């Protein structure tokens, strides 16, 4: 015969709950999110609030520093430490001026001096900070060779004519050889030489000791790879020409997988402001006390009004200091509790009946 | 046959060329922003899915269409939605070339580019790349949804239990499988009534014999005579119906005391007179057997009946007849004992009491549309003679007598039976004979065989000799059949009219007999008003002297009286837009030539239209195929509403097709009117299962599922608008390309076609029993372009969200890791886009679904769990390349976890109070009735509850 399947599916009887939100049921719930949500914003704001952070812009060292120490505008630094919410203390800046170099653009050494009231725990992040720097555009972001940077020693063609992932504007020299880095991307790297280490200024015994081995993540070391290429097909790109003035010979190309900055820089910041790990500390507290950084100028930022700067913290669990997470757990809370308030003296005042037949659009006219 | 069709067939639309241009602009005219090789995988995808699925729709039809008025909103939402996707690509592209003004940038130093002076042409490269760069928010996938929604919504019609009717072997087979929707937005529906309401099985009831009228039986137009007079028909059927079934027992009881038949079955006897089982023995003594026994030959001979062994056992025979009337008159001229077996050379044979007889029958003048008879001259052997016995209708009959040969005192009795059985609402005959002795036979059978061997028409000459030969005859009396209702039809009418259904019942009855059975069938009823166009002579002589406007006066004071308003094209106008079921409970009923003339003209149309626009109920009473077609076409081209016209035969095939759902009745043989269809039902009765419960529930589904479509695609599509702001709508995507493709292959499409596909706002059991739930869809209140203008307001504002949250929680110092490494890159913050809006449009499918069933449940889990699995199966690959570890790097952030929750919860924290304050202070009548449903008002009723089924238990309230 032709009898459809009696069958729970096919006649659409699924097991299944039928939700009626009545009152009694919804406004527990509300009252429910809202208790979770303010606890939960109150902890954030309360554990957020315990971050300290000093920032300081050092752009403008060429030109407002001088040879002489002398306290840095109050425009370029930011120091939030919430023992101390009324610590000005501002900080000093010295330039070092370096006619050796003839890239008058930018060069010589910004030596910063800046007192940290308290302490700093023991895991403490020196990241720089460009503001104003555009690496979200479109021709830009897809500029670097994922051949290169995986190893291999691919040609010309490769680098140059793959799909949309491809090195064009900054594919080959003049002289008939690829750059090992190519692209946009890994030519513009930033440029400024961080120390090794905090001078301390007061007991220049105990100096706090900074590296670059952990800024970035270690699987990262799994995506780039050391070159296969003969240092005679490659060459630097247009401007890392005052790194290796003579190219790359048999001794200086430069290992891209211990190279934790190249591997920071070729993830372009999403956004306006950049923010990358530059130095890092696990070991050891950073005591109160006056400390020294002595930046080698080399990265140029006046030309489009962009800044740099350098960004200490010990951070949080949720980043560095954001009071956004919090605020807004607490705006959530307060609005479920405000609406259940205002759904409660709605309903005591006029509520009707639950389950009356007598309300229904028919049996009402 | 299949590529070149299907594959020109696909990419008839716009949004496939748009798709196509795209993949054509990636990889011929690439500018180098793209992933080309597997871009052009939702289109190919869904090309083989259409192709596939038409594939099997074109093997359905093999082995004219419809669209319903959702495609028609639909394509105007695609058009809104195209329009919205120009303007945030011409937006795009100003601002690309505003920025591309400026004349100090990063870009000059680092990026080696120049000022392309009239900055116009980066602007049109940008407004091109976001031409691609705003894919998904091209509705592409929709049409193949709806198409899905669509099939399995049909197949659930089809494989439907309590739609099969078994003794028919027939499920409700649908011929349109896009439609589901449109029936549930039935707002007039035309029935013919003969084959439709009434099961075409004539069944013998009563027959007046020489003036005595024999015959007892209850007929649904008697109750209908008696419910409007006002007398409680439910204990006058009781009591008649308990009466004639004892008195149809005894009857069979007498019948088989009386002789001893070989061809007699009581299952199909519906002779119910005890006066005549009586009567034929002694009662009235000898002239008046002769009489009957007379009757009963001339019945059981004069017919064309052919039998044949009954295949269950070859002694019983199948009367297989051409016409129902002929086959019920020799059946039960058979079960009255006057059986009819075989069919010699020569004649026929009748078992008469017992015995068999052989007849020799010579000139059959066969039955004719145009004749309006049947006769026969038989040879009756003792000195043979001939018999003339001829059949016809009760007028035709009266109009060739003989100026003697009449008793005219039986003939005024038997004319006042035929009234009476008229009035009863029965189909009469009239059965007349003629005795030939054998000079005047032989003389009329060379004349009658001189006269047929003239060929070149013969058919002429033929009728000029019946008109000479039939002018005299001697009646014996007349006949009477009964067209009985199907199972259920008043109660799935009752329940079609609770449910805001205006119902239309065509006629070939008399107006008096229709409007008897219409009370028996529910579709008029007391306290309601019958409005009558009747144009016999009370209104002519009182209104005017022709017709064609009596018909015009009284459409104009039914109007005008009954209501406040005329025959206006403004009035039309008005009305047009009102569904609203009216008030005041009146009725149209209609004859043949009245509505012929209420169509001639187009003011008399107008005015009609109107007049049936209010009065729930219209009967029309002799109407002809045309004017079956005429007012369909009528109620739907003017008034523009939504039409089901179910039917059988052949002219109900040109009422079917000239409407928007087309519903036949299934018989025991495949019709024109079950092939020219669209959907397929066995008895009339399911009609009412179908159009609620399925129609309301595919309405809703649509209604619901295409916002919701419209809205989750926009979220993620928007997101990508606001990236552009950060980047200076540059064109670089904030979405990896397996994101922008899997967001609407993989992520979000299940949730809304379960959606459309499975929801229910009340089970069935509920929809049949709260019929007036229907009423939303009558007037159209689940899917308006409001409806879907909000949802798409939502999809903006929830887009905003899913976006400027994860961009706060960057923007202080992009340092958003507890182990201050970065996270800064562009794919991982549109990680954290795509998964809280990925969670918040399932959750918004979740909260919209009325009934939370665990297959809709499992797979909206399994969407937003298939999200977090393709981040954490593509990033663990290497082949991934600036996206390696966004799994590992980013689910292990509480700052992740902590955006997610407060970002899903304000984006479901608006849609769900303003859904609390309205359950809550406006409920609509589906959450009145889920409430009713939570208290336990429905328990009682069984799961499988159809009240229009007479072998079904009756409920308490
Ligand atoms: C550190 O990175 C700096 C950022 O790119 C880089 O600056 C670039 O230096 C090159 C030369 O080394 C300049 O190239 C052009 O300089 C002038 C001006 O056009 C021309 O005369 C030269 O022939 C050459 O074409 C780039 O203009 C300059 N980039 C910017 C934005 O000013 C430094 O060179 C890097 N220094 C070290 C020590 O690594
Ligand atoms: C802490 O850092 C300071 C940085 O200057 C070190 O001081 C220098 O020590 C070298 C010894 O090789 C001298 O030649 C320099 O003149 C010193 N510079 C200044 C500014 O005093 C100091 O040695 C470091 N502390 C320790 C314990 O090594
Ligand atoms: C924190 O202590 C660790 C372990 O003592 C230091 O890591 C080693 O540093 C030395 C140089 O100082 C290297 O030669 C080793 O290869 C490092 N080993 C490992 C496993 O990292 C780390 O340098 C110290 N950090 C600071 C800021 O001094
Ligand atoms: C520092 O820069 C500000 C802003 O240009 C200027 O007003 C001020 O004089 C500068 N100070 C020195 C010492 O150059
Ligand atoms: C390799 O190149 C670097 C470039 O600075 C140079 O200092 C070094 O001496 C070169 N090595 C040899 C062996 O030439
Ligand atoms: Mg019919």
């Amino acid at each position: 015969n032709r009898r459809p399947k009696e069958d729970a599916f096919t006649q659409q009887r699924l097991a299944a709950i039928n939700p009626v939100l009545t009152p009694r049921t919804v406004l527990p719930l509300y009252l429910l999110i809202a208790v979770v949500f303010v606890i939960v914003g109150g902890c954030i704001l309360a554990q957020n609030s315990k971050v300290d952070e000093v920032t300081i812009y050092y752009q403008d060292c060429m030109t407002n520093a001088t040879s002489s120490w002398s306290d840095i505008p109050s425009e370029h630094w930011q120091f939030v430490f919430h023992k101390y919410k009324t610590y000005n203390t501002a900080p000093q800046w010295r330039f070092v001026d370096d006619e050796s170099d003839d890239f008058t653009k930018q060069r010589g050494t910004c030596q910063i001096r800046f007192t940290t009231p308290s302490d700093m725990k023991n895991n403490v992040y020196l990241n720089y900070v460009l503001e104003k720097f555009a690496a979200n555009h479109r021709r830009y972001v897809l500029s670097f060779s994922e051949d290169q940077i995986r190893g291999e020693d691919a040609s010309y063609e490769t680098v140059h004519d793959a799909t949309g992932i491809n090195c064009k504007p900054l594919s080959k020299n003049a002289d008939g050889k690829i750059y090992y880095p190519c692209g946009l991307i890994a030519n513009s790297m930033f440029n400024d030489t961080f120390p090794l280490q905090l001078t301390n200024v007061g007991d220049t015994s105990n100096n706090y000791s900074l590296t670059n081995k952990g800024i970035n993540w270690e699987s990262d070391k799994k995506r780039y790879k050391k070159t296969k290429y003969n240092y005679t097909q490659i060459a630097p790109p247009p401007y890392w020409e005052k790194m290796y003035p003579d190219g790359y010979n048999e001794t200086n190309i430069p290992d891209i997988q211990d190279w934790e900055e190249f591997q920071n820089w070729m993830r372009p910041g999403a956004f306006d402001k950049i923010t990358k790990l530059i130095r890092i500390n696990k070991n050891d507290t950073l005591p109160a006390g006056e400390y020294q950084l002595d930046i080698g100028l080399h990265w140029p930022v006046l030309e489009f009004n962009g800044k740099k700067g350098i960004y200490l913290t010990h951070g949080s669990h949720l980043g560095g200091r954001n009071p956004f997470l919090g605020i807004v757990y607490l705006i959530g809370g307060c609005i479920c509790a405000a609406m259940a308030l205002i759904l409660l003296t709605f309903w005591l005042f006029g509520g009707r009946k639950i389950a009356d037949a007598s309300s229904l659009s028919w049996n009402m006219k | 046959t299949f590529l070149p069709k299907n594959i020109l067939f696909q990419f008839h639309n716009f949004a496939n060329v748009y798709f196509l241009v795209l993949i054509i602009l990636g990889a011929f005219q690439i500018f180098g922003v793209t992933n080309p090789g597997l871009s052009a995988v939702p289109l190919v995808v869904i090309v083989i899915i259409t192709a596939i699925k038409d594939a099997i729709e074109d093997s359905r039809r093999t082995v004219p269409t419809k669209k319903s008025r959702i495609s028609r909103e639909l394509n105007f939402s695609v058009v809104i939605n195209f329009v919205l996707l120009f303007i945030l690509c011409f937006v795009s592209g100003i601002a690309n070339g505003v920025y591309y003004d400026k004349k100090g940038r990063s870009r000059f130093s680092y990026e080696f580019g120049t000022i392309a002076g009239s900055a116009a042409t980066n602007g049109f490269v940008s407004f091109w790349v976001a031409v691609i760069l705003y894919q998904s928010l091209v509705p592409i996938s929709l049409y193949i949804s709806v198409e899905i929604i669509k099939t399995a919504q049909a197949a659930f019609i089809y494989g439907d239990v309590l739609l099969y009717n078994a003794k028919l072997d027939y499920p409700c087979t649908p011929k349109s499988w896009n439609i589901s929707d449109d029936l549930g937005q039935v707002e007039y529906i035309f029935s013919d009534k003969t084959g439709t309401l009434t099961q075409n099985v004539m069944e013998f009831k009563k027959c007046t014999i020489n003036g005595v009228s024999y015959g007892r039986a209850y007929t649904e137009a008697l109750a209908g005579l008696r419910k409007r007079q006002g007398i409680d028909v439910e204990t006058e059927g009781r009591r008649e119906k308990a009466e004639i079934a004892k008195d149809r027992d005894t009857m069979i009881d007498e019948l088989r005391a009386l002789s001893g038949n070989s061809q007699f079955y009581p299952e199909e006897v519906t002779f119910v007179s005890k006066e005549f089982v009586r009567d034929l023995k002694g009662a009235s003594g000898e002239v008046q057997q002769r009489c009957c026994e007379h009757f009963m030959l001339a019945l059981a001979l004069c017919h064309s009946v052919l039998v044949e062994a009954n295949p269950d056992n070859p002694k019983k025979l199948d009367l297989k007849a051409q016409s129902p009337d002929e086959a019920a008159l020799v059946a039960t001229a058979r079960d009255v004992g006057f059986s009819f077996v075989g069919k010699t050379k020569k004649g026929l044979i009748i078992e008469m009491q017992g015995i068999q007889k052989e007849f020799e029958i010579l000139n059959i003048l066969e039955f004719n549309s145009s004749r309006k008879r049947m006769s026969c001259i038989v040879k009756i052997p003792g000195e043979p003679r001939a018999l003339l016995i001829c059949k016809g209708a009760d007028s035709i009959i009266y109009s060739r007598l003989s100026r003697q040969s009449n008793s005219e005192a039986i003939l005024e009795k038997t004319a006042l039976h035929l009234e009476q059985y008229a009035t009863e609402g029965l189909r009469t005959l009239c059965i007349a004979q003629r005795e030939l002795s054998w000079s005047e036979y032989e003389k009329w059978n060379e004349k009658y065989d001189i006269a047929a061997a003239s060929l070149a028409n013969r058919e002429d000459e033929l009728e000029v000799v019946a008109d000479s030969i039939e002018r005299e005859l001697i009646l014996l009396g007349g006949t009477a059949i009964e067209d009985r209702l199907q199972d259920g039809v008043p109660d799935c009418i009752e329940l079609l009219a609770e449910a805001g259904i205006k119902l239309w019942v065509l006629t070939g009855d008399k107006v008096e007999t229709a409007i008897n059975i219409g009370f028996s069938c529910n579709l008029l009823n007391n306290e309601m008003e019958l409005l009558v166009i009747k144009t016999t002579g009370d209104d002519v002589k009182e209104f005017g002297s022709e017709p064609s406007e009596i018909v015009d006066a009284l459409l104009s004071k039914y109007l005008k009286e009954y209501f406040n308003l005329t025959g206006s094209e403004e009035e039309i106008f008005e009305a047009k837009k009102d569904h609203e079921f009216p008030k005041g409970n009146y009725a149209i009923v209609i004859d043949g030539d009245a509505l012929k003339l209420a169509l001639y003209g187009e003011d008399i149309r107008r005015k009609f239209l109107l007049l049936c626009k209010n009065c729930r109920a219209v009967l029309c009473c002799r109407v002809s195929p045309s004017q079956k077609a005429a007012v369909v076409k009528l109620v739907k081209d003017s008034l523009d509403v939504m039409t089901l016209a179910i039917g059988d035969g052949s002219n109900d095939v040109a009422m079917i097709q000239s409407a928007d759902v087309g519903i036949g009745i299934a018989g025991e043989e495949g019709r024109q009117a079950v092939m020219c269809s669209d959907y397929a039902i066995g008895q009339f009765r399911y009609l009412a299962r179908l159009v609620l419960v399925h129609g309301r529930w595919s309405y809703k589904r649509l209604a619901e599922m295409i916002p919701e479509f419209f809205y989750k695609n926009m979220i993620f599509a928007l997101a990508l608008f606001w990236y552009g702001i950060y980047n200076d709508f540059d064109g670089s995507y904030l979405y990896e390309y397996t994101y922008m493709m899997f967001y609407n292959l993989a992520f979000t499409s299940l949730p809304v076609i379960f959606l459309g596909i499975l929801d229910q706002d009340v089970n069935d059991t509920i929809s049949l029993v709260v019929p007036q739930l229907y009423r939303v869809g009558i007037l159209r209140k689940e899917w308006n372009q409001r409806k879907f203008l909000w949802y798409m307001l939502d999809g903006l504002y929830q887009s905003i969200i899913c976006f400027f949250f994860p961009y706060l929680v960057y923007h202080k110092n992009m340092i958003v890791t507890s182990n201050g490494l970065g996270l800064d890159h562009r794919y991982f913050v549109g990680v954290y886009v795509t998964t809280i809006a990925v969670i918040s449009c399932n959750t918004y499918v979740l909260l919209h679904q009325y009934r939370w069933d665990w297959f809709s449940g499992l797979f909206i889990a399994l969407s937003c769990l298939v999200v977090f699995a393709w981040t954490g199966i593509w990033s663990s690959a290497i082949a991934s390349r600036e996206f390696f570890k966004a799994a590992a790097r980013i689910y292990g952030a509480p700052s992740f976890w902590a955006v997610f929750f407060v970002a899903v919860l304000f984006c479901l924290l608006p849609r769900f109070t303003y859904d609390s304050f309205q359950k809550f202070f406006y409920p609509t009548d589906v959450e009145i009735v889920r409430e009713m449903w939570q208290h336990g008002h429905f328990d009682h009723y069984p799961p499988g509850y159809d009240p229009t089924d007479p072998n079904r238990p009756k409920v308490t309230k």
